[PDB]
């Protein structure tokens, strides 16, 4: 469960 | 189905992106009340261009920053298209990234989980957004014979750049260069450090001679034109060279061959010399000394070295069967 990154 | 979108962009795009250079940059998730999503971009669509900009070709890295850095409120144009098995095969692979870089500074791992490396190594980033945190890259060390060993963190461009500055304060070398794997159109040339390079040469000079030939140090200055006739001619130049010399030939993409004569001992090179060229005046002392200084400041140059025996001349033998093995060597080589 990686930390996603939203642009 | 291939879908043009247009929209304002808000705060942010309300996109998160999955995949890289290697397979293309997909559309990983939506935002449920966003213009893009109005728009119909959805989940397993690859971005095909943004604005005028091409994405096919383009790290994940690049894309993210890219996309954050166009401004709030202006206008966004997106050619996408569905690919909802190409996605599939990219999420269950876990594959984006995917290219060779050459590092040019020295690297200290900053956490257990990070690959240390000197100048000169290679890596395939796999990874340019590691876990989804901007500053990491996934890479695989390469090898000498470009096969994977273990993989690890290292920093992105953007740091690295910034570490190799601080580092520094002639080679206008960046932090991490692009490489890929070429097969040698010529023969390359030759340089050979060590306390008997001089020797050496003469030998390879003189036995071989359809082979090899010297590179003539004109009123001292070898320049590459004189280089150039002797590859014309298909044979080795031996290169009486400085290790700057040698950074300029690689960065010029003339990749030489490079040879180090590791010697034994101080007394070990006066009894080498003293076999193989009494004639010679030279300081076995300074010799050895130069050969000490080389190897600790300028090793990231070498291609291979050759333990030197002083009681033993097998070092010839192993030297032209050195040299050829590396020449059958692919090579890597700028983008």
């Amino acid at each position: 469960g990686k930390t996603s990154v939203w642009i | 189905s291939m879908k043009l979108v247009k929209f304002r962009k808000g705060d942010s795009v309300g996109l998160r992106l999955a995949g890289g250079n290697d397979v293309g940059i997909f559309v990983a998730g939506v935002l449920e009340d966003s213009p893009a999503a109005k728009e119909g971009l959805e989940e397993g669509d690859q971005i095909l261009r943004v604005n005028n900009v091409d994405f096919t070709n383009i790290i994940r890295e690049e894309a993210v920053l890219f996309l954050l850095d166009l401004p709030k409120g202006e206008e966004v144009t997106i050619l996408a298209q569905k690919k909802k098995d190409v996605y599939r095969r990219i999420v269950e692979s876990d594959v984006g990234d995917s290219f060779y870089i050459r590092t040019h500074f020295e690297y200290e791992k900053e956490s257990p989980y990070g690959l240390s490396f000197n100048k000169g190594e290679v890596f395939r980033v796999v990874d340019t957004l590691y876990n989804g945190k901007l500053g990491s890259w996934l890479a695989i060390r390469i090898g000498k014979n470009h096969k994977e060993v273990e993989r690890g963190i290292i920093p992105n461009k953007n740091r690295a750049e910034q570490l190799a500055s601080v580092q520094y304060t002639q080679t206008k070398f960046p932090a991490y260069e692009r490489v890929v794997l070429r097969e040698a159109g010529f023969l390359r040339p030759v340089t050979i450090f060590g306390p008997i390079a001089d020797v050496a040469r003469e030998k390879l000079a003189r036995e071989e001679p359809d082979i090899y030939q010297i590179a003539k140090s004109e009123p001292g200055i070898i320049r590459l034109h004189t280089i150039k006739q002797i590859i014309d001619q298909d044979k080795h130049a031996l290169l009486d060279v400085t290790p700057n010399a040698v950074d300029r030939l690689n960065y010029a993409q003339w990749y030489p061959i490079v040879v180090f004569l590791n010697p034994d001992s101080k007394q070990g090179v006066k009894t080498m010399r003293m076999r193989l060229c009494p004639e010679s005046r030279k300081s076995a002392r300074k010799l050895y000394e130069r050969s000490h200084k080389l190897r600790k400041n300028n090793h990231h140059l070498f291609t291979t070295t050759i333990n030197l025996n002083s009681m033993n001349d097998g070092w010839y033998g192993a030297l032209k069967e050195a040299i050829q093995q590396q020449q059958n060597q692919l090579v890597w080589v700028s983008e």
